[PDB]
This record gives structure tokens, sequence and C-alpha cells, in this order.
């Protein structure tokens, strides 16, 4: 929409409803311009005495978002409530939003 | 009340049980009341059912809380269980306040 209008709002919360718990997490991120807009071939020979260290690869201009840690979604008090009262847990659904961009 | 608990204008009512007098052999009439009775005792089962209303915690505290736990160093018996003779053991008094709230 516009320069003066906000794209989204802050949501950080936990809701417990019987057999289901919903977790919401909001963070602020910074992105560098990596490689000065270029793709680079990357490689290694044996290091620290080991050939298992050797590799051939590519480095890229892009960056990525990673959420595979429990502390990213769970407060320390919320984690204590689950470990104390339940036999088991499993994941069901994921939703992601990116907003309020500034260059 | 000073000891603790709920003060009630109309409390759950007194329940009273007695064994009916059964007389011993009487062969003659008297105005004076009988003082001779057969010796007797009674036995049975009693069931009590109670309903309780609960108030849920709504805390926003980030850090973990204090909790009652079974925690013993080098235990020689299990607490709240029968012993080798069959006598129940209850070593610790237990209160209700482990959760915390702001004023």
């Amino acid at each position: 929409d516009g320069v003066g209008n906000a794209s989204g709002d802050w949501h950080c919360d936990s809701t417990w409803m019987g057999d289901r718990v919903v977790t919401k997490s909001t963070r602020t991120w910074v992105l560098p311009s990596y490689n000065n807009h270029q793709y680079r071939e990357i490689k290694s020979g044996s290091v620290d005495g080991s050939n298992a260290n050797a590799y051939f690869g590519y480095s890229t201009p892009w960056g990525y978002f990673d959420f595979n840690r429990f502390h990213s979604h769970w407060s320390p008090r919320d984690w204590q409530r689950l470990i104390n009262n339940y036999w088991g847990f499993r994941p069901r659904s994921l939703r992601v939003k990116i907003f309020n961009i500034q260059v | 009340p000073a000891m603790g608990g709920f003060g009630l204008k109309h409390p759950p009512p007194m329940m009273l049980i007695k064994n009916t007098p059964v007389p011993g052999n009487i062969t003659s009439f008297s105005d004076v009341p009988v003082s001779s009775f057969i010796t007797q005792y009674s036995t049975g089962q009693v069931t009590v059912e109670m309903e309780w209303e609960l108030k849920k915690e709504n805390s926003k505290r980030w850090n973990p809380e204090i909790q009652y736990t079974n925690n013993y160093n080098d235990p020689q018996f299990v607490d709240f269980a029968p012993d080798s003779t069959g006598e129940y053991r209850s070593t610790r008094p237990i209160g209700t306040r482990y959760l915390t709230r702001p004023l």
C-alpha cells in the first residue's frame, strides 16, 4: 500500500485449549548484501590432519530463515507446564508472515 | 475460621447411626424399664461423592515457577505408601501455595 502505512502487527503469545496449544513468535531481523551480488565457488583440501574435511561447493548472495529450535516457539514457563502434565506432543500446522520492510 | 477452610452458615449436616436395643429373656412383668439386652455390633460400607469448582491460572511470568515434587536423598522407603508391616507413612505436610501472582 504505502510509505506511511504499516504492513503488519506484533504477535507474541501462547493459547492452551484442551488437547491443542497454539504458539505465536515475532522477531526483528537484519539482512546483509552477501558476496557483493555474486555466486562464488568454494572448496577445501585436508585440514587438522583429516581428508574427511575436504569438500567442493558454492556460496550464494541469498539469506534464509531457520525456526528449528524449541526456544524459538516456547517460553521457559510454558515448557515447564507441558513437561509436568502431558504424556506426549506432536506438530500439526505452520504459518509464516514477513512485513514492515525497510531498505 | 482460624484453623483454615470455608465458613458456612448452613454446613453439611450431622449423620447419626445407632444399633437398635434387642432384649434378653424376660419372664415376668415390671413397670421398671428393662436393663438386660443381648450384646451386638454392626459393620458396613460408606461412599462419599464431592464436586469441586476450579479457578485457572492466567500468568504472564517468563521464568519458571516453584512446584511440589517428590525429592528425597538416598531413600530407604517410599513416602505415601505402606511399609513391610503394612502401616501407611506420611512424613511431610502439604500446603496449596506454589504459584505466584503480582499484587
